[PDB]
C-alpha cells in the first residue's frame, strides 16, 4: 500500500468518491457471487464423484 | 351452463358474453378467454398442459 | 431380557460433513422397499414424484406409479372406482387402518418408515445392526409365538419375521443381494426418505464456511481498525505543581 | 436520555493523544505479544476456573460408571443350584 | 455533517442511544449477548411468521403440517430448523447474560435486573408452548408431564390445569391455544425489552471493574456497532453450524413420531435448556415441594440483590467469589447433565446433593463469601 | 486462588493471609487503591463529593487508566503494583462521617 | 510550560510507510486509505451475497 | 410493615394506618370473593344465600 | 419528598402525556375518536387472541371450525360478533378520524398526518384479511375478485399475484398465510399508533377554531380522561347492540355457505366500509385504470396537506368551504350506497358521476373554494 501501488489507483478510481463505492458492492456482488457458486459448487462434485443425482443420470433417459 | 344467447355462456356479475372459442360479445372484457396448450398421447385421455 | 446394546457406528458414503449420499444406492435401496418393506410397512409422507431427481427419472417415476392402482375420490355417481396411480400420489398404504394392521401381525404396528431413521436412536446404524442382528436366542430365554430375538432391539424380543435375507430380490443393475448388501441400501434410502434436504442441507454448508471463512477475518479487520484508535493511545497525568 | 457527554464527570488535567487508524496497523504485534498475553490471562483464572470443572469430570466419569454397573448382571445364582 | 441538523422534535433523538449512547470503553466480549439476544428475538419472529403460514393447530393435521413445511415447501427445510436451533441459540445467550449480571453485579440495576426476570420467564414460557406445537411424542409428553405440575396447588390446582388444558387432558383444545399464545408472547417480549432498556439508559453499562465508568466513556457508534455486528456474525455461525451440519444434535429423536395418547415414550424428558430445572424437581419425592423448588430456582433472580454483601460490585477482585462463581456454573452443568438421564440409583444421590448445593450455594456460601473478604480488607 | 506462600498453609496469623489476598484480589495490577474500587451508593457518592482536590483528581486518573488496562486487558509493569504496604486509605476518614452523620439523622427520627 | 508536552513513541503500531519521520504522508495516503476501504468494499461484497 | 424502621416514630406510624390498611384487605377479600363467587364464603351471607 | 418528583426515573415520564398533557378546553367530541381508535384496537387484540384458540387456518376444517366456535365454545358466540362488528366499529371509527382532520385542518400535522394514512393503509388490509378467515364463499369470492386486481399491473402482475396466493389461485395455501399475516399485522399498528402520538404531542392538538389554543390549555386527566370513558361508553353501546340484537345486519348473508369455487355467489362484493373503493374501481371499464383509481382513492389523503390553499385552517369560519364538505361526505355515500348495487344501466351513470366528482371536489373545487373566499377577506 505504497507509492506506486494496486491500492492507490483502486482507492482514487472507485472508493474516493462514495457514489462508486456503492458501484464496486454491488457491481462486485455481481461477479463475485456468480464465480462463488461455481467455484463452490466445483468443490461439492469433486468431493461426491459419482454420487449424486447428475453423475449418474446419464445412465437413463436414452443415453444409455 | 349452456344457458346463453351468443355461444351459450353468460357471466351473471357483471355481465359477459363468450361464444363457442371464447370471444367476448359483451362486457368490459380486456383480454379474450384462456386456451391450454394442447398436446396428445393417447386419443382417450388429455393432459391440461 | 429388557438391556440396550449400543449400535456400531458404520461407515456411510454419508457421513462425512460435506459427504452427500450415494443416489446409485437409493435407487437400490428403493428396490428393497417396493418388494420387501412396502408389503407391511408403511412410508405416508414421501410421494411417487419426490424420487424424481434423486434416484429415478421422472418416466422412470411415472412407470412405477401406474403399477398400483388407487382410489380417486367420488364417481359422477358418488362411489369409490380405482385408478392407476399418478407422480402426486403417496407410497401404497399396506393397510386402512393401524387396527387391521395389529390384526395382521401379531399385535405387533409396524411403525411409519418415513421419519424411522431421524426417529430411532443411533440413526441408520441402528437400523442396519437391527435388519442384520438377528441371532439365535441365548440359553435361558424363552419367547413366545410370533416374537424372535434381536439384541439391537430395545428388549431383545421383536414381533418381526427376518425381513432380509441372501437373494431376497434382485436387483436391476446387477448387483448381489446379499443378507449386508441388501440392508446398506435401505439404510441409505430410509436416510433419503427421512431427510431429503441432506445434500442441499452440505451443499450450503461448504458454501457457508467458504463464505464465513473469508468474511471472518474481515469483519474482524473492520473490528480492530476502528478499535485501534483507542488501543493506541497514551494517558498522561500533569497536575499543577 | 438525560445523560450525555458534557455533564458526566469532572475530570481535570488528564491529556490523551490517539493516532488515525489509517495511520496505524490494525494488528499491531499480533502473536508477538498477544499470545504472551493469553498465557498471562489464563494462569491468572485457571486457578479459579478449572477447578470447579475439573470435578464435574469427575462426577461424570463416575456417574455413569456406577450406572453401568447397576444395568450389569451380578452373580447371585446361589440358594437355587441344580 | 452537512448543515446545523435543524428539526430534531422526531423519532431521531430516540435513536440516539444507539449512536451518541456514552459506553464504558473496557466492555469486554461478554456484552455482545445484549444485542445477540435482540438478534436472537427478530430471528425468531421472523422465522416464526413464515413458519405460520403453512402450519395447521389441529391434531389431525399438525405433525403432518411441519412434514409438509421441511418435504414440499421451497427452502422450508432451513427455516424450520434455524427456528428449532434458534432458540437452542436463544436460551445458550440468555444464560449468558445472566451470568454476567451475576458475575460483573450488574444486578444492582435493581430496575432492568427485575425487568430482565421477568423476559426470563416470558421466553421459557415461550418456548415451552413451541415445543408442543409440532405434536411429536415429545411435545405431547413434555407438556404432559409439566402441565400436570400444576395440579399439586391446593384448592386452583385441579381446576387451573383444566382450565389450561382446555378439556381433561392435553388435547386439540390445548394445541390451538398454544399456537396462538405462542404467537403472541414473542411480540410481548419485544415491548418488555424496549422497556428493559429503558430502566438500563438511566444509569448506563457496567464496566468488568466494577467502577464508575463515567471517566472513560466512549460513543457507541463507531465502536460497539462494529463490535456487535462482529458478535452477531460468531452467532449466525454458531447457529448455521448446527442447522446446515447438525440439525437434529440437541433435539431428541422421538420427537419424529406422531403424539400418541397410549404410547410412552422409553424417556420423558423437556428441551435441554429446561434440563436443569427438571432436575432440582425430580430431587424430591413430594410433589408439592418439587413444583416450589422448580419455580424457586427460576425466581430465585429476583432474591439475588438482596444477597449482595461485598463491598465492591464486579467479581474481578473478588478472588473467593470467583471460585464459588464457577462452582456454581458446574454445578448448573451437573443438574443439565442429571436432567436428561433416567432416575436410577446413580442419579438421586447426585440428583439430590447438586440440587440442594445450587441452592446452598447462592443463598449462604456466596453472602458469606463477601463478608469473609470485607475483614480481608479491613472494610 | 493458590497455594499460600509459607508451606502450604490452612490458617496461619492474620497479616500474612491478608497480604496473600492483596496479590490474589489484582486491584493493584492495575494501579488502584482499595478505595478506588469500592461501590459507589448514596453515602460513598457523597464521600467523594467532599474529598479534596489533589485527592479527588489522583482518584480519576487512576481510574481512567485502570479502565485503559481493562480495555486492552493488560496490566502495569512489576515495578508499577500498588503496593500492599503502601496502598492507604484515602476515603476511610470521608467515609465514617458519613456513616456518623446517617446514623444520627436515622435515629433522630426513630427516637 | 504547556511546551513540555511531547506526542509519545508511536512507531510501534504505525505503518511501516508512515515510520520514516522525513519521507511525507501524502505520497501513500491514497493507498492507506485504499487498503482499509478495501477490506470494507471485500466485506460488504461478501455480506451482499 | 408500612415502615423503615423499628421506633417510636414508626411504631406510631404503622398504628396510624391500621384502620386504612384494616379495611383495606377487606377489598382483596371481598373483592376476589365477589369475583369468583367463593362459596364457602357467599354460603354465609344471608341475601345472596 | 417532592409528591410532584413522582417516581420519574421510570415509564411513568412517558405517561405524563396521559395525564399532565396541555390540552384545548374547546375540543368538541369529535376529537373522542382518537380514544375509541385505540379502544378498538384493544378490543380486536382481545377478542382476536380468544378466537385463534379455536380456529384452525386448514381450507378442509377452516369453516366449521368457525361454527364450532359459536356452537360449542362457552360464550364464543359473542366473541365472535364482537370480532365481527367491532371492525364495523373500526372503521366507522376511522372514517370520522379521517373526516375531523379534513374538516379542522389537522392535516397541517405533516408528520401525524402522513403516518395517519400509514395506519388506515394497515387497517384495510388487515380488515381485508381477515375477511378470509371464515371461509365462507363471500371470503373466498370477496378475495378472488380483489387480490386478481394486482394481474393488471403490467410485466410484473401475474409475478406477484400467484406470489400473494402461494399457487394458482385462492386456496388452503393463501388461508394459511392470511391468518398468519392477520395475527402479526395488528401488533404493528400499536407500535406505528404510539409513533402516531409520538408526532402529534410535540405541537400539541388541534381545535374546531382552528387557532392556537396555547392560551387556554388544560390538564388530561381530569376533563379528558371521563370525557373519553363517556365517549368509550357510547362506543360499547353501539358496538354491543350490533353484537346483541342484529349480529349480521352488516354481515352478507351469503357468507354462512361453504366456499366453493366451483360456484358463484348471486352477488360478489366487499364488506361495507370497501364499497366505496369498489364503485371507484368498477366505474372506470379499464383494468389498470381500475386498480390505480382504487388506490389512488385511498392514497389521495397524503395530497391533501399540499392543496391547503385558504389562509384559515380549520372550516369552522370558511362557509363555501362547508358547502362542499358535506358535499363530499354524501358523495362517499353515494359510492357506499352504489358499491353494494350490481352494474345496471342506472348505477353504471351515477357511479361514474360519483366518482368523477369525488376526485374533482378535492382536487378542483376544494383548492379553489378556498382562493376564493381568500379573496373574499381582503387577504
Ligand atoms: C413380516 C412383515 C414385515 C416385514 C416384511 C417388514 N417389517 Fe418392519 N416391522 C414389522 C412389524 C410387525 C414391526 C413391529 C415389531 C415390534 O414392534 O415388536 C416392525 C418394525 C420395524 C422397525 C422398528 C424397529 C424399532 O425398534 O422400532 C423398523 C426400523 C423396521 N420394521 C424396518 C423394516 C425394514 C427395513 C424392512 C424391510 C427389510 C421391514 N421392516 C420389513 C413388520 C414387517
Ligand atoms: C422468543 C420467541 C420464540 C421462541 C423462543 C420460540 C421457540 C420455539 C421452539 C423451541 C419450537 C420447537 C420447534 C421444534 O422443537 O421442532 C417452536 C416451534 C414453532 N414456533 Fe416458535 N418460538 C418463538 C417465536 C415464534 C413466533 C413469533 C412464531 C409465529 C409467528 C412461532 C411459530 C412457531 C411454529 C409454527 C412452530 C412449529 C413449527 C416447528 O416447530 O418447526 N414461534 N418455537
Ligand atoms: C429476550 C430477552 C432479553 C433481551 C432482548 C435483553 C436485552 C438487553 C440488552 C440489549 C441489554 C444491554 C446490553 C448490555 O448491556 O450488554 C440488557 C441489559 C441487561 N439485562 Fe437484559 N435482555 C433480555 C433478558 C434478560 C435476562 C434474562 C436478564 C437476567 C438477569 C436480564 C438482565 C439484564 C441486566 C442486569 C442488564 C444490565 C446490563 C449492564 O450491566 O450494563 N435481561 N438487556
Ligand atoms: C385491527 C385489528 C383487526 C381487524 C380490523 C380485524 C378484522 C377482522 C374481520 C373483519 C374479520 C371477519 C369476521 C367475519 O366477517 O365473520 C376477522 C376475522 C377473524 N380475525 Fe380479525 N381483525 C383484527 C385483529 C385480529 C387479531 C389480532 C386476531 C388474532 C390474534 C384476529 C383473529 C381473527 C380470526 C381467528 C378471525 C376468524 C374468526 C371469525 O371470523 O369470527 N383478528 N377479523
Ligand atoms: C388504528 C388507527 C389510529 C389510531 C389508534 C389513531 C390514534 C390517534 C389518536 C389517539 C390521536 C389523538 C386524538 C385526538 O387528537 O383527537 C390521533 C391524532 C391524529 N390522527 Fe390518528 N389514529 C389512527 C389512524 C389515523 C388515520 C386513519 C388518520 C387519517 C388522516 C389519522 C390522522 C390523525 C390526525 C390528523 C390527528 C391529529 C389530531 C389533532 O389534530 O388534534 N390517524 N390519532
Ligand atoms: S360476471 Fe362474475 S366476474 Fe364476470
Amino acid at each position: 500500500m505504497v507509492a506506486p501501488t494496486l491500492t492507490a489507483r483502486l482507492y482514487s478510481l472507485l472508493f474516493r468518491r462514495t457514489s462508486t463505492f456503492a458501484l464496486t458492492i454491488v457491481v462486485g456482488a455481481l461477479f463475485f457471487e456468480r464465480a462463488f457458486d461455481q467455484g463452490a459448487d466445483a468443490i461439492y462434485e469433486h468431493i461426491n464423484e459419482g454420487k449424486l443425482w447428475k453423475h449418474i443420470k446419464h445412465k437413463y433417459e436414452n443415453k444409455e | 351452463a349452456n344457458a346463453g344467447d351468443f355461444g351459450g355462456y353468460y357471466c351473471p356479475c357483471h355481465g359477459s358474453h363468450y361464444d363457442a372459442s371464447g370471444r367476448i360479445r359483451k362486457g368490459p372484457a380486456p383480454l379474450n378467454l384462456e386456451v391450454p396448450s394442447y398436446e396428445f398421447t393417447s386419443d382417450d385421455m388429455v393432459i391440461v398442459g | 431380557s429388557d438391556l440396550e446394546l449400543h449400535p456400531p457406528s458404520y461407515p456411510w458414503s454419508h457421513r462425512g460433513l460435506l459427504s452427500s449420499l450415494d443416489h446409485t444406492s437409493i435407487r437400490r435401496g428403493f428396490q428393497v422397499y417396493k418388494q420387501v418393506c412396502s408389503s407391511c410397512h408403511s412410508m405416508d409422507y414421501v410421494a411417487y414424484r419426490h424420487l424424481v431427481g434423486v434416484c429415478y427419472t421422472e418416466d422412470e417415476a411415472k412407470a412405477l406409479a401406474e403399477e398400483v392402482e388407487v382410489q380417486d375420490g367420488p364417481n359422477e355417481d358418488g362411489e369409490m372406482f380405482m385408478r392407476p396411480g399418478k407422480l402426486s400420489d403417496y407410497f401404497p398404504k399396506p393397510y386402512p387402518n393401524p387396527e387391521a394392521a395389529r390384526a395382521a401381525n401379531n399385535g405387533a404396528l409396524p411403525p411409519d418408515l418415513s421419519y424411522i431413521v431421524r426417529a430411532r436412536h443411533g440413526g441408520e446404524d441402528y437400523v442396519f445392526s437391527l435388519l442384520t442382528g438377528y441371532c439365535e436366542p441365548p440359553t435361558g430365554v424363552s419367547l413366545r409365538e410370533g416374537l424372535y430375538f434381536n439384541p439391537y432391539f430395545p428388549g431383545q424380543a421383536i414381533g418381526m419375521a427376518p425381513p432380509i435375507y441372501n437373494e431376497v430380490l434382485e436387483f436391476d443393475d446387477g448387483t448381489p443381494a446379499t443378507m449386508s448388501q441388501v440392508a446398506k441400501d435401505v439404510c441409505t434410502f430410509l436416510r433419503w426418505a427421512a431427510e431429503p434436504e441432506h445434500d442441499h442441507r452440505k451443499r450450503m454448508g461448504l458454501k457457508m464456511l467458504l463464505m464465513m471463512g473469508l468474511l471472518l477475518p474481515l469483519v474482524y479487520a473492520m473490528k480492530r481498525h476502528k478499535w485501534s484508535v483507542l488501543k493506541s493511545r497514551k494517558l498522561a497525568y500533569r497536575p499543577p505543581k | 436520555m438525560g445523560r450525555q457527554f458534557g455533564h458526566l464527570t469532572r475530570v481535570r488535567h488528564v491529556i490523551t493523544y490517539s493516532l488515525s487508524p489509517f495511520e496505524q496497523r490494525a494488528f499491531p504485534h499480533y502473536f508477538s505479544k498477544g499470545i504472551p498475553n493469553v498465557l498471562r490471562r489464563t494462569r491468572a483464572c485457571i486457578l479459579r476456573v478449572a477447578p470447579p470443572f475439573v470435578a464435574f469430570y469427575l462426577v461424570y466419569t463416575w456417574g455413569t460408571q456406577e450406572f453401568e454397573k447397576s444395568k450389569r448382571k451380578n452373580p447371585a445364582a446361589y440358594e437355587n443350584d441344580r | 455533517m452537512t448543515n446545523i441538523r435543524k428539526s430534531h422534535p422526531l423519532m431521531k433523538i430516540v435513536n440516539n442511544a444507539f449512536i451518541d449512547l456514552p459506553a464504558p470503553s473496557n466492555i469486554s466480549s461478554w456484552w455482545n449477548f445484549g444485542s445477540l439476544l435482540g438478534i436472537c428475538l427478530i430471528l425468531q419472529i421472523l422465522t416464526g411468521l413464515f413458519l405460520a403460514m403453512h402450519y395447521t393447530s389441529d391434531t389431525t393435521t399438525a405433525f403432518s403440517s411441519v412434514t409438509h413445511i421441511c418435504r414440499d415447501v421451497n427452502y422450508g427445510w432451513i427455516i424450520r430448523y434455524m427456528h428449532a436451533n434458534g432458540a437452542s441459540m436463544f436460551f445458550i445467550c440468555l444464560y449468558m447474560h445472566v451470568g454476567r449480571g451475576l458475575y460483573y453485579g450488574s444486578y444492582t440495576f435493581l430496575e432492568t435486573w427485575n425487568i430482565g426476570v421477568i423476559l426470563l420467564l416470558t421466553v421459557m414460557a415461550t418456548a415451552f408452548m413451541g415445543y408442543v406445537l409440532p405434536w411429536g411424542q415429545m411435545s405431547f409428553w413434555g407438556a404432559t408431564v409439566i402441565t400436570n405440575l400444576l395440579s399439586a396447588i391446593p384448592y386452583i390446582g385441579t381446576n387451573l390445569v383444566e382450565w389450561i388444558w382446555g378439556g381433561f387432558s392435553v388435547d386439540k383444545a390445548t394445541l390451538t391455544r398454544f399456537f396462538a399464545f405462542h404467537f403472541i408472547l414473542p411480540f410481548i417480549i419485544m415491548a418488555i425489552a424496549m422497556v428493559h432498556l429503558l430502566f438500563l439508559h438511566e444509569t448506563g453499562s457496567n464496566n468488568p471493574t466494577g467502577i464508575s465508568s463515567d471517566v472513560d466513556k466512549i460513543p457507541f457508534h463507531p465502536y460497539y456497532t462494529i463490535k456487535d455486528i462482529l458478535g452477531a456474525l460468531l452467532l449466525i455461525l454458531a447457529l448455521m453450524l448446527l442447522v446446515l451440519f447438525a440439525p437434529d444434535l440437541l433435539g431428541d429423536p422421538d420427537n419424529y413420531t406422531p403424539a400418541n395418547p397410549l404410547n410412552t415414550p422409553p424417556h420423558i424428558k423437556p428441551e435441554w435448556y429446561f434440563l436443569f430445572a427438571y432436575a432440582i424437581l425430580r430431587s424430591i419425592p413430594n410433589k408439592l415441594g418439587g413444583v416450589l423448588a422448580l419455580a424457586f430456582s427460576i425466581l430465585i433472580l429476583a432474591l439475588i440483590p438482596l444477597l449482595h454483601t461485598s463491598k465492591q460490585r464486579s467479581m474481578m477482585f473478588r478472588p473467593l467469589s470467583q471460585c464459588l462463581f464457577w462452582a456454581l456454573v458446574a454445578d448448573l452443568l451437573t443438574l443439565t447433565w442429571i436432567g436428561g438421564q433416567p432416575v436410577e440409583h446413580p442419579y438421586i444421590t447426585i440428583g439430590q446433593l447438586a440440587s440442594v448445593l445450587y441452592f446452598l450455594l447462592i443463598l449462604v456460601l456466596m453472602p458469606t463469601a463477601g463478608t469473609i473478604e470485607n475483614k480481608l480488607l479491613k472494610w | 486462588m493458590a497455594g499460600r506462600p509459607a508451606v502450604s498453609a490452612s490458617s496461619r496469623w492474620l497479616e500474612g493471609i491478608r497480604k496473600w489476598y492483596y496479590n490474589a484480589a489484582g486491584f493493584n495490577k492495575l494501579g488502584l487503591m482499595r478505595d478506588d474500587t469500592i461501590h459507589e451508593n448514596d453515602d460513598v457518592k457523597e464521600a467523594i463529593r467532599r474529598l479534596p482536590e489533589n485527592l479527588y483528581d489522583d482518584r480519576v486518573f487512576r481510574i481512567k487508566r485502570a479502565l485503559d488496562l481493562s480495555m486492552r486487558q493488560q496490566i502495569l509493569p512489576k515495578e508499577q503494583w500498588t503496593k500492599y504496604e503502601e496502598d492507604k486509605s484515602y476515603l476511610e476518614p470521608y467515609l465514617k462521617e458519613v456513616i456518623r452523620e446517617r446514623k444520627e439523622r436515622e435515629e433522630w427520627a426513630k427516637k | 510550560s504547556h511546551t513540555d508536552i511531547k506526542v509519545p513513541d508511536f512507531s510501534d503500531y504505525r505503518r511501516p510507510e508512515v515510520l520514516d519521520s522525513t519521507k511525507s504522508s501524502k505520497e501513500s495516503s491514497e493507498a492507506r486509505k485504499g487498503f482499509s476501504y478495501l477490506v470494507t468494499a471485500t466485506t460488504t461484497v461478501g455480506v451482499a451475497y | 410493615m408500612l415502615t423503615r424502621f423499628l421506633g417510636p416514630r414508626y411504631r406510631q406510624l404503622a398504628r396510624n394506618w391500621v384502620p386504612t390498611a384494616s379495611l383495606w384487605g377487606a377489598v382483596g377479600a371481598v373483592g376476589l370473593v365477589w369475583a369468583t363467587d367463593w362459596r364457602l364464603i357467599l354460603d354465609w351471607v344471608p341475601y345472596i344465600n
